[PDB]
Formats: C-alpha cells, sequence, structure tokens
C-alpha cells in the first residue's frame, strides 16, 4: 500500500508500504525520500508517537493514511 | 585590506541571517506551520469538552515544537544544501551516492587536494551510519516458527536450526548442524527471549545457559560480515570557500542534532568557527579514527569534540551517552555557485523583510505569534 | 532464590565501592527498590543541596531500563512535574550492556549539565534556555529551600 507523511513546513512524501514493515523500515524509506537519518526523526499517527519496533498494521495504519514528521525531540 | 571571495561570502551570510533569525530561515510562511500543526494536534483534542480551553492547552504545549527551528541534523543539512544549491541541483545532489570514509581519510583528502584552493567552492554532505547489531535471542519450538511473521532484528533458536532475522527481513541460516543446536536448545531454559549483550552473562557464566548464550554471540561474531546492521544516525555539512591567492583553504561545519541543538544554535555557539580552526587535514584524519576504531572511549570522545553542542563535549557522549558500536563515515562532495547561492538568501532576507518588526527579534516574534494564531484559527475552523 | 543474580551481584558491587558522592542503598522491605542520595555537583547552581531519589528495577530488568525519580523538590529542565527523569539517551536506545551504575553516573552528570532541549519541564527549560543565569538563581534557590536538609 501507498501512504504519505507530511512535515510542519507543508511538504508532502508519498510511500509505499506493506502493513508488516515495521515503524523502522519507514523511516527507512524517509530517509532514501528525504536524506533525514532514522535516529533524527519521529513519527504521529492520530496523535501516537511511534515506536520502531512495532509494525504499520500494530497501529491500524491502512492504506493512504497520513503519517506526521516530527522533527524536534 | 582586499574583499573576501564571494564564497567566503556566503559563509558569512549563512551564518550572520541563521543566527538572527532562526525558524524563518525555512521561508515557510508562519501560517502554513500553524495549520500544520493544527492538523497534528487535532487528535489530542475532546470533542465533548471544553473546546476554548483545549485548544488553547494544545497551543501553548506544542508552541516550541513549531516556532522553534529544527533539531533533526538531516532536515538542517538539507536546508543549507537548498541555500547553497536550489531546489533543482539540490535535488540532484541527494541522488548522488554516498562514498565510505577510508580508514584514515586519504580519499576524501585527495579529493581535496585535487581542486584548486582558488578555484572551487566545495560542499560536502556527510552522514555517520552505527551499527545496531540484534540483542535478543529468542528460544522457539520448530513448530511455532514461521519466518514470514517473526519479529525482525532478532536470533532464533530452534530445535535444529539457529537463524538470524535482519532488520529488512532476511532470514539467515548461521550454520550450526542439527546436533550443536540440540547441545543449545537444550542448554538454556524456558524464559524464551534471552540477551545477547548482558556483560555478566557473557563475562562471568556460571551456569551452561550463559555458556550457551556465549556460544552464540560468538558464533554470530565470526560472521557478523554476512550482515548490514547499519542504520543512519547523523548528518552534518562542511562548507570550503575559494580562497584568494595564497591564502589557505578553511572550512566550516554546519549541523543541527536530535534532542541537543539547532543549525542557529550551532552558528550562535561559533562551534563551527571553533572546529574551523583545527584544520581541514586534522578533521579528516579524526572523522577517519571516528569510523575505524574500535575503542569505545576514543569514539565517544571524537563524537564529542565534533558534534556536541559547545561546553557540553565532557558529558554528551559520557555514561549512558557512550558510543560502544561502530560507526561509518560517509561523504558526498559537490561544487557551490556562490551567487546562486546569495541569491537565495537575499531571496530569504526578503522574505523576512516581509514581517513588520525593527529589529530581529521583532520579525521573530511576529512570526511566531502568527504562527500561534493561524494554530488556534484552524483548530477553531476544524472543531466547527 | 529470590532476585537474579545480576541484581545481587550489582547490589553488592554498589555497595562495596560507591560512586563518589552518591549513597545509594537497597530498601529493606523489597530490594528492587534503591534509596539514592547525590550531593549537588560542584560548580553546579545544586553545589552545597543533597538530593534524594528513588531508583526502581522493574521485572524485566535489564531488559527494562530502571525507573529513577527525584523525591527532593528540583528546578531542573529534565525532571518532571512527579519527579521521574528520562535518561537522555539520544540516538540509541537501553541496553542490558549498561547497569544501574550508570545510570547514577548519569544523573549525577545531568545534575552537572542540564540539558534544555530534551525536556521533561518545558516551561522550566524554556526559561533555563532564554535566562540562563535567571534559571541557575532559582536552581539556587531551590537549592537553599528544599536540598539542604
Amino acid at each position: 500500500m501507498q501512504i504519505f507523511v507530511k512535515t510542519l513546513t507543508g511538504k508532502t512524501i508519498t510511500l509505499e508500504v506493506e502493513p508488516s514493515d515495521t515503524i523502522e523500515n519507514v523511516k527507512a524509506k524517509i530517509q532514501d525520500k528525504e536524506g533525514i537519518p532514522p535516529d533524527q526523526q519521529r513519527l504521529i499517527f492520530a496523535g501516537k508517537q511511534l515506536e520502531d519496533g512495532r509494525t504499520l498494521s500494530d497501529y491500524n495504519i491502512q492504506k493512504e493514511s497520513t503519517l506526521h514528521l516530527v522533527l524536534r525531540l | 585590506g582586499s574583499l573576501e571571495s564571494p564564497g567566503f561570502m556566503v559563509h558569512k551570510k549563512l551564518k550572520s541571517m541563521s543566527q538572527s533569525y532562526g525558524v524563518m530561515m525555512t521561508g515557510v510562511p508562519a501560517e502554513v506551520l500553524g495549520q500544520m500543526q493544527a492538523e497534528r494536534s487535532i487528535p489530542s483534542i475532546n470533542k465533548t469538552g471544553n473546546l476554548k480551553q483545549q485548544i488553547a492547552k494544545e497551543v501553548s504545549k506544542v508552541c516550541h515544537m513549531m516556532t522553534e527551528p529544527t533539531q533533526s541534523a538531516g532536515q538542517a543539512s538539507n536546508d543549507v544544501c537548498e541555500l547553497l544549491l536550489g531546489k533543482i541541483e539540490a535535488e540532484k545532489f541527494h541522488f548522488t551516492k554516498y562514498e565510505a570514509l577510508s580508514a584514515d581519510g586519504d580519499n576524501l583528502k585527495n579529493v581535496l587536494e585535487n581542486t584548486a584552493p582558488s578555484s572551487t567552492n566545495l560542499l560536502i554532505r556527510f552522514e555517520i551510519d552505527r551499527e545496531d547489531p540484534p540483542i535478543v535471542l529468542v528460544k522457539t519450538k520448530n513448530e511455532n516458527f514461521n519466518p514470514e511473521t517473526a519479529v525482525k532484528n532478532k536470533i532464533y533458536l530452534l530445535e535444529n536450526k539457529l537463524y538470524f532475522i535482519d532488520k529488512m527481513g532476511n532470514l539467515f541460516n548461521l550454520g550450526p548442524g542439527k546436533k550443536k543446536c540440540t547441545q543449545l536448545f537444550n542448554a538454556i531454559g524456558d524464559s524464551a527471549e534471552y540477551s545477547l549483550c548482558d556483560p555478566f552473562v557473557l563475562e562471568e557464566p556460571e551456569k551452561p545457559e550463559d555458556f550457551a548464550i556465549s556460544e552464540i554471540v560468538d558464533i554470530f561474531n565470526e560472521q557478523k560480515e554476512r550482515f548490514d546492521f547499519w542504520i543512519g544516525s547523523h548528518s552534518f555539512t562542511i562548507y570550503i570557500p575559494q580562497t584568494l591567492g595564497e591564502s589557505p583553504r578553511q572550512f566550516y561545519p554546519y549541523q543541527a542534532y536530535f534532542g541537543s541543538h539547532t543549525l542557529q544554535d550551532w552558528f550562535v555557539s561559533d562551534k563551527d568557527e571553533y572546529l574551523s580552526r583545527i584544520g581541514i587535514d586534522k578533521y579528516i584524519e579524526k572523522l577517519a579514527v571516528l569510523g575505524k576504531t574500535t575503542n569505545t572511549k576514543e569514539r565517544s570522545d571524537i563524537y564529542a569534540e565534533f558534534f556536541s553542542k559547545r561546553g557540553r563535549e565532557a558529558f554528551f557522549c559520557a555514561h549512558l551517552n557512550e558510543k560502544r558500536q561502530p560507526l561509518r563515515v560517509k561523504f558526498k562532495i559537490t561544487e557551490i555557485n556562490p551567487e546562486l547561492a546569495l541569491k537565495n538568501l537575499q531571496e530569504t532576507q526578503e522574505f523576512i523583510d516581509t514581517h513588520p518588526g525593527e529589529n530581529p527579534s521583532d520579525k521573530v516574534e511576529n512570526y511566531r505569534n502568527r504562527a500561534k494564531l493561524a494554530m488556534t484559527e484552524h483548530l477553531e475552523s476544524l472543531l466547527d | 532464590a529470590g532476585l537474579p543474580r545480576r541484581i545481587i551481584k550489582e547490589t553488592q558491587r554498589l555497595l562495596a565501592e560507591p560512586v563518589p558522592g552518591i549513597k545509594a542503598e537497597p530498601d529493606e522491605s523489597n530490594a528492587r527498590y534503591f534509596h539514592v542520595v547525590i550531593a549537588g555537583p560542584q560548580d553546579s547552581p545544586f553545589e552545597g543541596g543533597t538530593f534524594k531519589l528513588e531508583l526502581f528495577l522493574p521485572e524485566e530488568y535489564p531488559m527494562a531500563a530502571p525507573k529513577v525519580r527525584f523525591m527532593t523538590k528540583i528546578y531542573h529542565p529534565n525532571v518532571d512535574k512527579l519527579g521521574r527523569i528520562c535518561l537522555d539517551i539520544l540516538k540509541d536506545k537501553w541496553s542490558p550492556a549498561l547497569q544501574i551504575r550508570t545510570v547514577l553516573l548519569s544523573i549525577q552528570a545531568l545534575l552537572s549539565a542540564p540539558n534544555p532541549d530534551d525536556p521533561l519541564a518545558n516551561d522550566v527549560a524554556e526559561q533555563w534556555k532564554t535566562n540562563e543565569a535567571q534559571a541557575i538563581e532559582t536552581a539556587r534557590a531551590w537549592t537553599r529551600l528544599y536540598a539542604m536538609n
């Protein structure tokens, strides 16, 4: 499936993922698309902080969902 | 008293504007920021509660996340690249492949010695990876083990196999035969998950379970080379402007660091100038040691000296923050057109000047208040 | 027997050789709790004060980090409203390679050098970052009020 990642600056990124992909695999996809190392980024969905070990289905992220890239700790 | 080069004027303007204006350097209207943060924060608001008060509680809590400049080292490198290259050439630079810094860093030095200091303006972007090996061993029955659904980045001990599933899902047979695996499987207890990095079992084994886990750790270490544990960890840039005449070549490092500081804090602290004073050769040499050493203290010290918030070098990579895993330094290099970079900086200053206010502080405060008001308004609109 | 051999060994090693400037003793009710006293670091705004802490080893230690909270009030950007402290590991994560002693040294170091840009108390960290001198003086004042007895 395809998902979106938005930044505070308005930018939207599109990613091809599977539901068994971990959050860490998603961060590495963002790295390949934007040059942001996985350690320097957090992800948000429905106001929840995602953990690297969990999967997209562990959070019920389905097709065309929108995550938010957070670039401040 | 001649004039500095255009290439050096890029550094001076980038440093000065970033000190003064901060978060405004992105060139993104405050309204965009506020609306995006409203969209991030709308789930936290309970629609049956007090709406006005929940909105003001949310706005005053996530203010800094909005109106402070990024701490992402990656986003900071992107910002620098876009200012100095422009959007198009920065996209082409991003799809350029990273090179590994050699053991003594002579490949970077060699590139630098074949460009005349007077003829070019260089931008170098670095990425540091850290090893993140598996830390858990799972003892499971073969009948309960399906590689397609098993959790990734773990070592798995079955009755008859020893497998490693890496971060991406690759299945590696680690090699021991069935009798060895029967030995290891039955030497270990019934807790299911065991640690691969517990110094009390690895250095003070007292029961066969400890010795079996230790044998597994050794089997894994002896073939580490088959695997890829690298994960992208840090990012930064070095700018080398052209010199004029016989003047020696200077370099300036730029970075942000997650949970530590912004590019603006970096410039305000003048750590760019401080590291500049050691010279590019010394800098590359210590980068190469960082990527090559097996010693934790040496690794931690170089990392702290180079990447810490100024004034925290003594604590940055100490104790819990020690750098206990190997690191890998990668780089890519491109030429800078200083005319274009100065135009992007002037266009950003024109953006900044559209904000009412007399001193930089006043325009920054206009920007922040606009972001807060746009977020309050967009939340009010989303809640109808 | 009662507690895992790693907790028993760490406890006895801590008691035999304490961390300079840190008293750390297990509770007699439950040995997974440690009563800790950390002396305010020299040259820091907490100099002079003694700060009590509770350190808890969850059931899954050492795969889960210890849980540490201040029992003495403190004006620190990395202590939250309930006194809890985050262990402040940037671009890495907790692992059983780390120990109780490493945790204790890290807490002592965060006293010696607060980190406003990884805050648990956003207001305290903001006042730490804009008016550093004001936050330092406030820290000295709270050391006077709550940390010197």
